[PDB]
């Protein structure tokens, strides 16, 4: 079902890459960066997805450097991974007011304050949360001023996907 | 604790 | 989508709820047994978006407590986002009895190599909220340990990040 893992089979590209960076968090391994137009992007991987197994081996307790090593060294033609889609994701839909604002401040891609009596306040937007997607667009790796441009140019309905940092 |  | 609940204070003016400020929202932190709060199905980790139509955004735990105490009348309305940080994971004890983690103060602190906890992606620095349908919030570690030890092979645990 929805909460259960999915299986992907990847192949390293002509540069020997799958376009994936992983990190150890809380004794699991999580996707930290997915390259555009990569083997990893092409099986739907994204920031915050949890990697349970690579080539049948449990990722539990691996360090970030160990995960890097395993990917670098992995036989390129068939890399299997067992993926738990981003645990703890929340999608919040807000609406711009007469001023163009939904009602939050952010810094280094993480929400830091919620404006009183705003759409963000009404819809329970939370701080210390990474902004993952705005209106479907991946913003991981973008500068704050780039994130600001996406928000400023958005139509009235602003949909944000967030995850606790 | 111990392991569970 | 959030849901509306209407709680009716008890005799003593209480609803059997403790709230906590986390990430500039308000969350249910302890729900008393057989209470006005348990009656309406509130659980540890539920997010409270509004109390009597007032936004909870940015409220301190103290402010929230005071609002509940000051609420006019006998009924309190809350707008609730059900447990937004819930992850439920089913593990299976191995042939000699463990699922493969250590915990303390109701929080998972390590995962054993080659265990069912490892296979199923259990995370550390997460609170243990339910085990096999049993609420364990507020229980002593020894009580949690006993539930885990006496469990059948299948051990399904609901966890949430320890904020």
């Amino acid at each position: 079902g929805a909460m259960d893992p999915r299986e992907v089979i990847l192949c390293k590209d002509q540069d020997g890459k799958i376009g994936l960076r992983l990190k150890s968090i809380d004794n699991g391994i999580f996707v930290q960066l997915v390259q555009a137009n990569s083997p990893a992007s092409l099986v739907g991987l994204r920031f915050g997805d949890q990697v349970l197994q690579i080539n049948g081996e449990n990722c539990a307790g691996w360090s970030s450097d160990k995960a890097h090593k395993v990917l670098k060294q992995a036989f390129g033609e068939k890399i299997t991974m067992t993926i738990r889609d981003r645990p703890f994701e929340r999608t919040i839909t807000m609406h711009k007011d007469s001023t163009g604002h939904v009602g939050f401040i952010f810094k280094n891609g993480k929400i830091t304050s919620i404006v009183k009596d705003s759409s963000a306040a009404r819809n329970g937007l939370l701080t210390e949360h990474n902004i993952c997607e705005i209106n479907g667009q991946n913003v991981i790796g973008l500068k704050d001023s780039q994130i600001a441009d996406i928000l400023s140019t958005s139509g009235t309905v602003v949909t944000i996907t967030i995850m606790p940092a | 604790d111990s392991v569970f």
